[PDB]
C-alpha cells in the first residue's frame, strides 16, 4: 500500500522485484486520471481521464 | 500613446451581462480626432 503524504511532488506508485527479476510497472496498467493544468484567467482545469 | 502611435499590455478578464466597461483618460490631450475599436470573442447561439 505505497502511498504519498502530504501533497510532496514525488507521487504514489509500485515497483516490486524479486532477486533476480526486475521491477514491473504498476501505472501502466491503471485508469490514470491528469488535469487539464492551465495560466488562463477563466481556469478550465477538466479531470480528462488520461 | 507616443506619437500618434499606441501599444496595448492587458490580461483577460471575462465580461457577463449588466457589467459596464469604462475608459478614462488620465492626462489633457489636444487633436482633430481620435479612434480606438476593441476586439471580443463571443459564443455563437441561435435565438428566436
Amino acid at each position: 500500500r505505497s502511498l504519498k503524504e502530504g501533497i510532496g511532488i514525488t507521487v504514489s506508485d509500485l515497483f516490486v522485484a524479486t532477486g533476480n527479476g526486475g521491477y514491473q510497472s504498476i501505472s501502466q496498467w491503471e485508469a490514470t486520471t491528469f488535469l487539464y493544468e492551465t495560466d488562463a484567467e477563466g481556469t478550465s482545469i477538466d479531470g480528462g481521464r488520461q | 500613446i507616443t506619437d500618434g502611435a499606441a501599444v496595448f499590455a492587458s490580461s483577460e478578464f471575462n465580461l457577463d451581462p449588466g457589467q459596464l466597461v469604462r475608459i478614462v483618460s488620465t492626462s489633457e490631450g489636444t487633436f482633430e480626432y481620435v479612434g480606438l475599436t476593441l476586439v471580443g470573442h463571443r459564443q455563437v447561439v441561435y435565438v428566436d
